[PDB]
């Protein structure tokens, strides 16, 4: 059983190491969008303030 | 002189000169109006124009009426006489007890000290709450700040401040209040005449009240700092003597300037603050001084819009104080207060020369001990907390135990928690800190530290539980 | 660098010498009316912020005050202004009715009525810009006002004069709140005691006509309007009425606040104000700033609700609460104009739309809801329960994702947060409140099953008001809960507790 | 009336005059009004001057009279100014007397070409170790010092001035330093308790502080860093060695924007103007190491960079990223843990590398670099420590004693010798059987030990810059000796 | 032109997203006002107007067609871009060529489980 209990524990913390990678991969995506949203955007409110005046 | 209104857009107004022009920063008082309405002159456009920024509702202007140039900028009362009372803006009572009437009166802009005035002695200033003497000890003549969100401890953590020390102090006091609630002035009025500080019969009032509350109009808040900063100013320079100067809040003198900008007819800066928001920070954050001849001891309240440090306007005044204690909203969440955040405040005297070595030792090791357990907490959110080794569940007991000790309970508190305030000497906190971490209340529940004073107190406690268990 | 009224229209005038014949001071011509701005040439005597007459029945509001023109706001559709109208004063500030007359009506953001009932015979106006009371007329909220929702009289206690906000996500149940709080208050003021009779005003801004219409109907039904206001600025009103709105329900209160009376308003949403005004600033050109909105957008909510005071007894002690509701977008608390209010109230309700499926309705997220005033705007005997059932709830709240002790804590947890949901429309007095949070709190509820708490919260109210309206009646006028009083409600929850099952 | 060498003030706010007239003035002149207050003129528009005051706008006036000087800024120079506190103009404000500089230069004038530079080669000590041995700093280099709020970077910088001390009270003539610290946009206080802390330390006869504080109009803290860059180059060019230190260069940025949503020129990204990148390009390209022929001068920079969260994406820090030769990051993270200066040496580096060592710490650092490399990818171990193999447990045990050797107090810089000789003891092995906690104690003593006994063994490490093996097996004697009795 | 002549045609646009690119930069040059991503309000009626067109045109006006192959190119394979979604709001089908089942050597990459054609079974043919 303790051989067993340490392969198990093996597998199950690669998986969780797998699955962890595999959701940063679509958050840094999701993290960049949101950054050249936030630098666009910011931007767009300076030059609109500008143009406005 | 004396000039028409020729444009009125929101609280910035445009007055046309045919005599000589008035230099800017000079007061332009209105003519015709029920209540004294001041014009701050801010640009000269040419064409004998004028920019200002009304220090008073532009409602029922009219185009065409006559504004007489005052010829010096906001001149304001001072001196001794204005101790016990509350003042506009423009420096007119607002407590209904008749005219302040002075020999004094000071412009609220005047330039700053020179470099060849500054003083360099530091000294540690006791303030009797456990995590801001230990981890971010003050200093008499420094500036002061507390950062919070919204809602976490700044004005709860102020009026301890004002009570305990204020109270004990030899000189003189002031507390502008730049827009904020009108119910908390109010309350802090009627704390101070119930407490003895304010005094409404003789001359004995040590307090000199401010007041531009958030109903105030943007080119109001925006300079009643500028007028508190004069008072104190003066009591510092005239009278020769020690002075304490709160302020609350700080932001909302940004946040004025942020509002007229645009009218002003300037592009907006990163986050649609004014372009001019360093300098115009630094021109009054550079008069709030200690020097050779006199002494402030200036404590600021400053909003951080959304909890975000990295915001421009507190990022910005993170360079202009000797020690910020950063509130925090987790810490609060937690029960722990005050919500002092350990791990981000700081200080310039926290050195082994000027506090000594056991105190920078023992500061020194309540952080890092904290720090190590934010590390721990990684882990035991996945491990859970029974897997981990023996020296470190010791660390995280420890941690907690350290946590729980740095809140307090304070006299101004009662009212939430009805507990007895307290005050802490220096040495109860160095001697209980050392304790804990030495390891000596391993066997007391980590509870029996929560909201008490000295370690003695949080054993009395413990034995208190014990028995009622 | 082109001035607007240097046109050819104008500078014909001028150059012909016929501008004498035509009055400039009192009187005005559109120069070009557009998306419901209107700049006029003349007025040269018209004051800022003053009211003006368009010559089709159409008012507007002299905001900008420029060189050569005047920036006027079209109280209404400019489907009916030409370039040309006569455009004259009419010589006041923009005020609005105000008074008794309006109780029961709904009045619209100028103080018309729309409900169709005849003219609202009012005698007085204010205007809608005044300033709030100052440093010396308040004192310190004292009174409290029964929201008559359990969970906000216990953890969120609501004083006389306090400024609340009841900021959460999209349905989620801030309206709800508020019309319980409003239909609350019938009890009092189908009374004697004169002192806590609360007239309600409920400003209702960029909501659809139905939206009102339905809350207009529930509001008679409980005959919760002899003592309600309605200002309704809904969202095909242009923008400068629903931006105008919350001025005109602030000085119906003010009204009854400067004569001793005590008034409740409830601005739902303030979120719409700000984007009413932010079209307004836009369209008269003026520059923007944070996500467009104009740069001065928290001053025009701060200079509204700095007017929720609580006179001193010389000024009358009158009361003006202020319940502003913001809308948030996905929880984020923390954008701009939510945090705009959020420091300029002093207390906020916060409704989450998870609690709000995972059962707990109302969705008052505790822990995050906070009340500046604190216990100190608290019934006695509320102030006495409540310090037991948030210390409890406090605790239970940091061991609710999972030995004895602890299990017990859990199940008397769970036992309260089961006591905190209630329907809707239906609030509860203080004294019925106080039962059942004891009922709760001592343990009597230790062992009754969770499903089963819902239930026993209705049989146990329907039982004491049916047999024990003395005990009820002894703690609502003593406010505290007496030691007979304490003992008597030992005996009623254990007996209906034994004979309940 | 003159409209050539005189104009006249169409308008005047927020410190940004508009001039009518000046029809010959220059771009980027100096004009002075009649206030007594001088002006730069930046925009030369066809109808207009775009003026901005060094000063208080409140004593302008529209319809006042403007002169031009004409010549371009110009500040002085010269070993009159060493020890002195200067203004972004070279006006004292220590209240000293006048300065008395014969010599004169413009602050914007051009960085040499690409022939008169040679490679920079002379190590600049810091008297830091995790500076000195792993992220080492030559003459002639840009060292981005960039990190957080209340890290270290400007004890780092203090440091760095204080340990020149040695060298200029000595008689070798090339290693002289000369320091200069310009202190943009600081609380003047600060800028007091440092000269006051300069002083202590005696550091304050080869130091020239050049003060734009908070209070200062935007214009001069603008132009702070050009006037220390040209009293800088001065030395450069007269066959000294300056090392200039900018605190910081985002405050700068923050001045220049200001001045330019001002004058009303193109935003841009968080709105600083197009020019943020020239601005402080055209500054930190200054630093240089002329070849013989030019007199072999040198001028190192150590620009201050704050970033927002350790937010090194930003505009300003990734400007001033790309521009220099390295960069010295300090976490906060590993401040508060006991790392204290809080170098992380993951993220540090120096392109010029270890070109610019003493063959000594060359010797010892080049195996440092790596040991520390090993133990940063087994770090997260640490908590776990046991039930791992004696490879990795070895590793993260000659890790852990590394790293308590690099832990340093404030203003105590140490020799490059000292800082060798401890290096040494702890990399060569004669640690690894010590407990982590008493590490520091063992430096703090064996250090003096050695200062004390073997001085001599010392001097030639310094003089010989190299660890010859009869000098090396002197050390491993004296490491095992004193090990031994502890 | 074959479209109304009777004849049928097939127009492969490659890319839409380069010319989106193009009308942004003629746009920000004529001063309008940017939207979302910097792009004009106006970038969706751009693609609208051109891709209905691609009509198939009854008996009784010749009987022509225009079949339209619009290709669009996704930055990291985000399909729920600005103008990923404008054209997919636009068209009658969409084809998702996958970058990891590309890189498998999965060639053509369609990722059949995201592709659709909303005309599709209609108009195949029987044995297929
Ligand atoms: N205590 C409650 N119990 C059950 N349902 C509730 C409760 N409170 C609110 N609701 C439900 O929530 C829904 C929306 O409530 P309400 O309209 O009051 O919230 P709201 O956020 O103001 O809505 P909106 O923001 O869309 O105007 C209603 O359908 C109502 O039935
Ligand atoms: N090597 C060190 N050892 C111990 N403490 C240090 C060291 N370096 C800096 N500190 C401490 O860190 C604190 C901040 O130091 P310092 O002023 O150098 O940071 P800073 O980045 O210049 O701050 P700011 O950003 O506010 O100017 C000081 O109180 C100092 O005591
Ligand atoms: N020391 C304390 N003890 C108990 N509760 C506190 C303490 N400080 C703050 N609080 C709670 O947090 C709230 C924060 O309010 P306050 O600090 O007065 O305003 P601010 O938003 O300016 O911090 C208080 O109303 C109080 O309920
Ligand atoms: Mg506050
Ligand atoms: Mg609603
Ligand atoms: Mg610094």
């Amino acid at each position: 059983s303790t051989t067993s209990e340490q392969s198990a524990r093996m597998t199950a913390m690669d998986n969780a190491s797998k699955n962890a990678s595999e959701m940063i991969d679509k958050l840094t995506l999701t993290f960049n969008r949101t950054r050249q949203a936030v630098i666009t955007k910011e931007l767009i409110e300076i030059i609109s303030g500008a143009a406005a005046l | 002189t004396t000039g028409r209104i020729v444009a009125v857009i929101g609280a910035v107004v445009d007055v046309q000169f045919d005599e000589g022009l008035p230099p800017i920063l000079n007061a332009l008082e209105v003519q015709g109006r029920e209540t004294r309405l001041v014009l701050e002159v801010a640009q000269h456009l040419g064409e004998s124009t004028v920019r200002t920024i009304a220090m008073d509702g532009t409602e029922g202007l009219v185009r065409g009426q006559k504004v007489l140039d005052s010829g010096a900028p906001i001149r304001i009362p001072v001196g001794p006489e204005t101790l016990g009372r509350i003042m506009n803006v423009i420096g007119e009572p607002i407590d209904e007890r008749g005219p302040i009437k002075t020999k004094q009166f000071a412009a609220i802009h005047a330039e700053a000290p020179e470099f060849v005035e500054m003083s360099v002695e530091q000294e540690i200033l006791v303030t009797g709450i456990k995590v801001v003497d230990l981890l971010a000890p003050y200093a008499k003549g420094g500036k002061i700040g507390l950062f919070g969100g919204a809602g976490v401890g700044k004005t709860v953590l102020i009026m301890e401040l004002i009570n305990n020390v204020a109270k004990a102090h030899g000189g003189y006091s002031v507390f502008a209040g730049v827009g904020e609630r009108t119910r908390e002035g109010n309350d802090l009025y009627h704390e101070m005449i119930e407490s003895g500080v304010i005094n409404l019969k003789d001359a004995t009032s040590k307090v000199a009240l401010v007041y531009g509350q958030m109903n105030e109009p943007p080119g109001a808040r925006a300079r009643v700092a500028l007028t508190g900063l004069t008072v104190a100013e003066y009591f510092r320079d005239q009278e020769g003597q020690d002075v304490l100067l709160f302020i609350d809040n700080i932001f909302r003198f940004t946040q004025a300037g942020s509002e007229v900008s645009a009218l002003l007819g300037r592009i907006p800066s990163a986050v649609g603050y004014q372009p001019t928001l360093a300098t115009d920070m630094g021109t009054m954050q550079e008069r709030i001084t200690t020097t050779k001849k006199g002494s402030i001891t200036s404590v600021q309240a400053i909003y951080v819009p959304a909890d975000d440090l990295t915001d421009p306007a507190p990022a910005t005044t993170f360079a202009h104080l000797d020690a910020t204690t950063v509130l925090s909203r987790a810490i609060a969440e937690l029960g722990i207060y005050p919500a002092v955040d350990p791990l981000d405040s700081t200080s310039r005297i926290m050195d082994p020369n000027i506090v000594g070595s056991e105190h920078y030792d023992v500061a020194r090791g309540v952080q890092k001990i904290l720090q190590d357990y934010k590390s721990l907490q990684d882990i035991i959110a996945i491990l859970g907390m029974d897997e981990l080794s023996e020296e470190d569940k010791l660390t995280v007991s420890r941690a907690r135990k350290i946590q729980r000790f740095l809140s307090q309970p304070f006299q101004v508190a009662e009212v939430f928690t009805g507990h007895l305030g307290k005050l802490v000497p220096l040495k109860e906190t160095i001697k209980g800190f050392q304790q804990i971490l030495a390891g000596e209340y391993d066997h007391l529940p980590e509870q029996a530290f929560y909201m008490v004073g000295p370690i003695e107190e949080a054993v009395a406690k413990a034995d208190k539980l014990a028995e009622e268990h | 660098k082109t001035g607007t009224a240097e046109v050819s229209s104008i500078l014909e005038e001028r150059i012909l010498g016929a501008d004498t014949s035509v009055d400039l001071e009192e009187t005005g011509r559109v120069l070009s009316i557009g998306d419901g701005i209107a700049r006029v040439h003349g007025l040269r005597n018209v004051q800022a912020e003053e009211m003006v007459e368009f010559s089709s029945g159409l008012k507007g509001m002299s905001l900008n005050l420029e060189p050569d023109n005047v920036g006027v706001v079209v109280f209404g559709n400019d489907k009916l202004i030409k370039e040309g109208d006569i455009v004259k004063r009419t010589g006041a500030i923009v005020d609005v009715p105000v008074g008794e007359e309006l109780l029961g009506r709904v009045v619209d953001a100028l103080g018309n009525a729309i409900d169709g009932k005849g003219p609202i015979g009012s005698k007085a106006r204010r205007r809608v810009g005044l300033k709030a009371p100052g440093i010396i007329p308040r004192i310190s909220v004292r009174e409290p006002m029964q929201t008559g929702i359990k969970a906000v009289d216990s953890l969120v206690p609501i004083g006389r004069g306090q400024r609340e906000l009841i900021i959460g996500d999209r349905q989620t149940g801030k309206t709800s709140i508020a019309i319980d709080t409003i239909i609350n208050q019938k009890r009092f003021n189908d009374g004697t005691d004169e002192k806590k009779k609360l007239y309600c005003i409920y400003v209702a801004i960029g909501q659809k006509r139905s939206t009102v219409a339905q809350l207009v109907k529930r509001l008679t039904d409980a005959d919760a309007m002899k003592y309600t206001i309605v200002v309704s600025a809904t969202a095909s009103d242009a923008a400068p009425l629903q931006y105008l709105a919350p001025y005109s329900g602030c000085s119906m209160g003010e009204y009854f606040r400067d004569n001793g009376k005590h008034a409740l308003i409830i601005y739902d949403d303030l979120s719409k104000q700000a984007v009413a005004y932010r079209q307004m600033s836009l369209l008269l050109r003026r520059p923007p700033g944070r996500e467009a909105y104009p740069g001065d957008v928290f001053y025009l909510h701060s200079r509204l609700l700095e007017r929720a005071a609580k006179m001193n007894d010389a000024f009358g002690g009158g009361s003006l609460t202020a319940l502003p509701v913001i809308e948030t977008q996905a929880g984020d608390v923390s954008a701009y104009i939510p945090t705009n209010v959020i420091s300029i109230t002093d207390g906020q309700i916060f409704l989450e739309t998870e609690l709000f499926y995972k059962g707990i309705r109302p969705a008052i997220n505790v822990g995050l809801s906070v009340s500046r005033v604190g216990s100190a705007a608290q019934t006695r005997a509320m102030k006495q329960v409540a310090g037991t059932m948030k210390l409890e709830l406090a605790q239970y709240r940091e061991v609710a994702a999972f030995d004895a002790a602890t299990q017990q804590l859990l199940s008397r947890g769970v036992r309260l947060t089961e006591l905190l949901k209630q329907g809707q429309y239906s609030p509860m007095a203080i004294e019925e409140q106080v039962a059942v949070i004891y009922a709760g709190v001592r343990g009597y509820l230790d062992k009754l099953e969770p499903s089963k708490i819902t239930k026993f919260e209705n049989a146990f109210l329907s039982h004491v008001i049916s047999q024990h309206q003395a005990l009820l009646g002894k703690i609502r006028t003593d406010g505290k809960i007496s030691e007979e009083s304490d003992a008597k409600l030992k005996e009623i929850v254990t007996n209906f507790l034994a004979g309940f099952e």
